[PDB]
């Protein structure tokens, strides 16, 4: 499932090179760890491969991906809790949750939001992190450079 | 967990912080370390300390 | 105290880590204790003294 140098998926950091399936055992027992660094944070991590899909890394999102998330993107209709902290707890756990789809969804819905209100900073911090991490998603996804990931998302934010 | 205390050089030298009322320091970078006992990772990094 | 109300899965030693309290200490050793003392240079001797 995972070879060495594939730029995997991974909650809620983003996107992540693996640089060595490393065999560090743990009480006699060589588990196949494998260590795998983001550029953010700047922090290596090292997951046994059985249990990898358990906490959740996952490969890199194809086509119908970026449509898909597009589509949610461009979806319509979409209203919230009316108490603001419903709202707030509600996509805290979605962009918890790392899924895509979920993300795509919070990132056009607070866009929808500051476009026309002006939001608040916590709620502009939640706009932030959730856009770095589906930026470098897709930035990845279809491996097409960072600032221009930028620029294709405010182009299809716009419709 | 944390291991090997590591500094940097110094950010200025002795008479520009003794002109400039600047504390002459250095800083200090700890290999910081965090590890979760029922999935298994380890969150390792160079911690501004 | 936020080991346990930070959500796992999501957290690293960058988001666990405090260093105000401990620059804090610190400066309240070097500023403002009387071991502290301020460098009694009026000749050689006493600097040395």
């Amino acid at each position: 499932i995972f070879k060495v140098g594939d730029t995997v998926v991974y909650p809620h950091h983003g996107a992540a090179l693996v640089e060595a399936i490393e065999t560090r055992t743990i009480k006699g027992e060589q588990k196949e760890y494998l260590v795998l660094k983001v550029a953010q944070g700047d922090l290596t991590v090292r997951v046994p491969a059985e249990n990898a899909e358990y906490v959740g890394v996952r490969d890199v999102v194809g086509q119908e991906g970026l449509d898909k998330v597009f589509q949610v993107l461009r979806a319509p209709h979409t209203e919230e809790p009316t108490n603001w902290s419903r709202r707030y707890k509600a996509n805290l756990e979605k962009l918890a949750s790392g899924d895509v789809n979920k993300v795509a969804e919070v990132v056009r819905d607070l866009w929808r939001r500051d476009q026309e209100r002006g939001l608040s900073a916590g709620e502009k911090r939640m706009l932030a992190k959730a856009r770095q991490i589906l930026v470098g998603e897709l930035a990845l996804a279809e491996s097409t450079d960072d600032a221009k990931a930028e620029t294709i998302l405010d182009e299809v934010l716009a419709a | 967990s944390f291991s090997d205390p590591r500094f940097d050089d110094v950010k200025a030298p002795v008479d520009e912080c003794k002109d400039k009322d600047m504390t002459y320091a250095a800083p200090l970078f700890v290999t910081a370390e965090f590890i979760n006992n029922n999935t298994g990772e380890i969150k390792s990094q160079t911690v501004f300390m | 105290e936020r080991m346990t109300t930070q959500d796992v899965e999501a957290i690293t030693p960058q988001t666990l880590i405090n260093i105000r309290p401990v620059v804090a200490a610190i400066k309240e050793f070097f500023g403002t204790s009387q071991l502290s003392q301020f460098m009694d240079q009026n000749n050689p001797l006493s600097g040395l003294t």
